[PDB]
RNA sequence: GAUGGGGAAGCUCCGUUUCAAAGGCCUGAUUUUAUGCAGGCCACCAUCGAAAGGGAAUCCGGUUAAGAUUCCGGAACCUGG
């Protein structure tokens, strides 16, 4: 044949520039974007930059041909264009000023699914509860948001819905294993039928909503979070054999508002799941009921609120500088006995966390060659060099926390 | 959709919950309106605050009946407003800091034995007696408003909320005219 | 330089129009009726916009619903039909007209102030005939007018005849004179 | 009954069949960060300003441990949001790169 | 020689840039009254037309009933990935 052009083979085609590719798809970048993160497409970068940008040094990004041509047939894209076109065809019903053809227009209108995308993208159940996490980390976020001229107050009261929801199942079933409290907020670590996926939930307390970040994305992302974490709902409700969609009782709802709200019905395989078995603990008002209650209800017991209609019970959890009565028949222990407590496993002893004590630190559950170098060739000789660095980097972990251990010694 | 019912006012000084209506559209706020909602710090559209049903304030809530709504609000919603939104106005000068600090409340009261922010929701869902104190501490909450959109979806959903006004929110404008008195867990699950 | 030659055919036209010599029978628009009265007469015409397509097939399949199982008068609407207005004009039964000053075939238009001052019957010339069209469920009309109406609206319709009469047919009886287009 | 049924069922598909499908990547573990940590991994106050001095993207440790003696007092934290933005952003746009450790 | 046009009743003739909306490159956190797209640059514009024009690259030896820079042995050189 005749002869080939340089830049019509290999890289060069393999992959399509970002620029190329929002050309190619006639699609705005926002939509293109959205599609992409229904489809959990990402960026990849080749072995060679200019081969792959028509031989061009430039700081382009490079998505895979075959992905974004499969983007191409998602109704998904169509799904778009018909939602434009309603947009479009009701602001000109709005400006006509027939407000009831609008209205019947908006009766009509029916919002897509990303049903068909969850089966491609995640073909087998044990996968979606393999990367779960980020959906559970972003419903944890949000349920705890509050409404803004953004987000919808009806989103958070889903993604409120959904996390409560996944809290009675595993409060039901008792798959919690280990947990953790940190600056960054409480973290649960579940077992869902061995997959030890991890979630992390804030604290319960008002949270700045800064300007600089942007959540038209996060929107998205919550989108299809709700409808993941509701199949994987229902899928593990219909395995335990547990009724679906479980109701709640408004009475509870009005007094706690929470995880004894719902009341799931059909229709104890680990040390974690026995501890506290057959007790009563009372809170008192200054810890979180929220975080501590799921804890004690997963691991054993029921749990006694602080709240009242505004004692069988053998222990009592207070964080009050002083303790008020220490009556004979509750025994006083600190919050942080139930986190070490699941940590252990073994029901650590309770005498070491009694009201006014100190608390124990938390922990997360998680010559001759001087010469020889000689003969070391340049490329051996840097990377030993770098391993070397990386040793004494290392090595100032321990240095730098013995020598602080050290000077808190002294007193 | 909508039931009524006639009903005695007691004497008893019960929680209520006033939110701003910012209307009607014609009425200039006048001067006895102007220090009613300037006393009750309630002089911004959406505002929030917490008041005592008592009787010396029956007359103040009928005239402001217009400009507000009122309701009895669950211990649930109160602790969710709460732990979600809040104000601390105070040296940080003007500084609007939210109850991210339990150690604050203890700073800031100290002897009168609120040292958390469910302590205050006790309080205030109890009549405690610091309900005075945290309350003022408690500046209003900035509840956020409706869709706030002007856009195609938007404006037909304002349109059929304010269509719902006309169905939920009368005044008789009569001296005899009874207080309306609506459920704000419903308006606080729409607001928030 | 270049532009779409439609661009610059409809510019060259604008600017023609804006300065070619109109005898009075042309140009007797763009003395319409002023921004209040209008916005008035949009009030008053609001009103009674005329049943939609949705509008009549649900009253019509709730009535045939209620006979399944086993009296009120006329619905008073506004009158746009070009060929029924006409017909309404001409025979007096016509109380208010209004005219759209941008029809394209000026021709269609330039007859019916002239019939209508000529038969004494209140005509009012509005500018924008989408503005007519959005009121009465229709790209465009060219057209409106005002038949029987509610006891409630009469007196606003008296008034706004005599705000008109006031405003725009006795102030604008000059435009006779003055041939249009004499813009340097 | 919307969305109320098992669109998985039994299955047994292995997604990562083409090599491109990389692995989600979850983050790792934390370590040693909690509310009432070691004392000694408190960062000294002219450490505090020099690790405040870095830009962003070096900061491994995006904040200073402390030793909150009670849980209620254990303040919230406002940048929750900036962390999972963070994630989300990096999750769908930085670049995956196949690497063997 | 179409292309956008004009003349010709018409088979058709003119015209090659002719006063055509005549395509080809890149960037962004997702574009703020909230997930319908913004911005940066150039202004030419198909095709055919040469086996004596320019060109990417094979030399030798041997072999047939007719073929050799092609068939066989050896050793060569160009393009793309």
């Amino acid at each position: 044949m005749r002869i080939k052009k340089k830049n019509t083979r290999g890289n060069a085609r393999n992959f399509i520039t970002r620029s190329q590719a929002v050309r190619k798809l006639q699609v705005s970048l926002a939509d293109f974007r959205r599609l992409c993160i229904f489809k959990g497409i990402y960026p990849r970068e080749p072995r060679n930059k200019k081969k792959a940008n028509k031989g061009s040094t430039a700081p382009t990004t490079f998505y895979y041909a075959k992905d974004i041509q499969y983007l191409m047939h998602e109704p998904v894209l169509a799904k778009f264009r018909e939602h434009k076109t309603f947009a479009r065809k009701l602001t000109r019903a709005l400006g006509r000023g027939e407000v009831s053809s609008a209205k019947r227009l908006e009766e009509n209108r029916d919002s897509y699914t990303l049903d068909h995308i969850i089966k491609e993208r995640y073909p087998s159940f044990p996968d979606a509860i393999r990367d779960i996490d980020d959906a559970l980390n972003m419903l944890f976020l949000f349920s705890n948001l509050p409404s803004t001229n953004q987000v919808s107050s009806k989103i958070i009261n889903d993604a409120q819905k959904i996390c409560n929801q996944w809290l009675a199942y595993v409060a039901k079933e008792r798959l919690v294993r280990k947990v953790f409290v940190s600056i960054k907020g409480v973290y649960y670590q579940a077992n869902i039928k061995g997959e030890e996926v991890r979630w992390l939930v804030p604290f319960k307390f008002p949270e700045n909503i800064p300007s600089d970040v942007d959540f038209r994305i996060m929107l998205t992302f919550l989108e299809f979070y709700s409808t993941l974490l509701h199949f994987v709902l229902y899928k593990l409700y219909t395995d335990s054999g547990l009724i679906y969609p479980p109701k709640l009782d408004l009475k509870k709802d009005k007094i706690i508002s929470g995880l004894s709200s719902y009341i799931l019905e059909s229709r104890y395989d680990s040390p974690v799941a026995s501890l506290f078995s057959a007790f009563v603990f009372y809170v008192s008002r200054e810890v979180p009921i929220d975080i501590l209650e799921f804890l004690i209800l997963s691991c054993g017991g029921n749990v006694i609120s602080e709240a009242a209609m505004d004692s069988k019970v053998t222990h009592q959890i207070v964080d009050r500088p002083v303790l008020k009565n220490k009556v004979a028949g509750r025994t006083y222990i600190q919050p942080q006995w139930i986190f070490d407590c699941i940590n252990k496993g073994e029901l650590v002893p309770a005498n070491k966390y009694l009201p006014g004590e100190a608390l124990p630190p938390h922990l997360s559950p998680w010559e001759e060659k001087k010469l020889k170098m000689i003969m070391m060739s340049n490329k051996q000789k840097k990377l030993y060099k770098k391993m070397k660095y990386s040793n004494a980097k290392k090595e100032e972990q321990a240095e730098n926390l013995k020598k602080k251990k050290k000077q808190i010694a002294k007193q | 959709g909508l039931i009524r019912e006639k009903t005695t006012y007691d004497g008893k000084p019960a929680l209520l919950f006033i939110v701003r209506v910012r209307g009607p559209l014609a009425v200039n706020i006048p001067n006895k309106a102007f220090k009613i909602l300037s006393l009750l710090r309630l002089v911004e559209t959406n505002t929030g605050v917490f008041v005592k049903l008592t009787k010396n304030v029956y007359p103040l809530l009928k005239v402001i009946a217009p400009y507000v709504v009122i309701g009895k609000p669950s211990l649930s919603s109160i602790r969710s407003l709460i732990q979600k939104r809040g104000r601390i106005i105070y040296k940080g000068e003007p500084h609007e800091i939210v109850l991210n600090d339990n150690n604050i409340v203890e700073e800031q009261l100290g002897d009168h034995g609120i040292i958390c922010v469910e302590d205050i929701i006790h309080e205030i869902a109890t009549m405690g007696e610091s309900f005075s104190v945290c309350n003022f501490f408690l500046q209003p909450f900035k509840l956020n408003r409706e869709v706030s959109g002007f856009g195609s979806l938007n404006r037909l959903r304002k349109i059929k909320q304010r269509e719902a006004e006309s169905r939920t929110r009368q005044f008789s404008n009569a001296a005899t005219a009874p207080v309306i008195e609506v459920d704000i867990d419903s308006l606080l699950a729409k607001l928030n | 330089v270049k532009w779409p030659e439609y661009v610059r055919v409809q510019r060259q036209k604008k600017i023609l129009s804006i300065r070619l010599k109109v005898p009075p029978t042309i140009a007797q628009f763009q003395y319409t009726l002023d921004r209040n009265t209008a916005a008035e007469t949009f009030k008053l015409f609001n009103k009674y916009r005329p049943e939609t397509a949705a509008e009549k097939k649900e009253r019509l399949t709730k009535e045939a619903a209620a006979v399944a199982e086993g009296a009120s008068p006329k619905p008073y609407a506004v009158k746009y039909g070009l060929n029924h207005v006409v017909a309404l004009i001409e025979n007096k039964k016509a109380k208010l007209v209004l005219i759209a000053n941008d029809v394209d075939p000026i021709e269609l238009v330039v007859f019916l102030p002239a019939l209508c001052k000529k038969m004494g019957v209140p005509y009012a010339i509005v500018k924008g005939k989408a503005r007519l069209g959005t009121l009465v469920n229709q790209k465009t009309s060219a057209v409106a007018a005002l038949t029987e109406v509610r006891a409630e609206d009469e007196a606003a319709l008296a008034k706004l005849v005599s705000t008109i009469d006031a405003n725009f047919a006795d102030k604008y009886d000059e435009v006779k004179k003055h041939w249009g287009g004499g813009i340097l | 009954e919307n969305y109320q049924y098992d669109l998985w069922g039994d299955s047994t598909e292995t997604n990562d069949h083409v090599m491109h499908l990389r692995a989600p990547k979850l983050p790792p573990p934390t370590n040693e960060e909690s509310y009432n940590p070691p004392e000694e991994y408190l960062l000294s106050p002219e450490e505090k300003e020099a690790w405040e001095n870095t830009e962003y993207s070096e900061r491994e440790r995006n904040f200073i441990p402390q030793k909150y003696s009670a849980l209620r007092k254990v303040p919230g934290y406002g940048e929750s949001i900036r962390e999972r933005f963070e994630r989300s952003l990096d999750l769908y746009l930085a670049p995956r790169v196949r690497k063997n450790k």
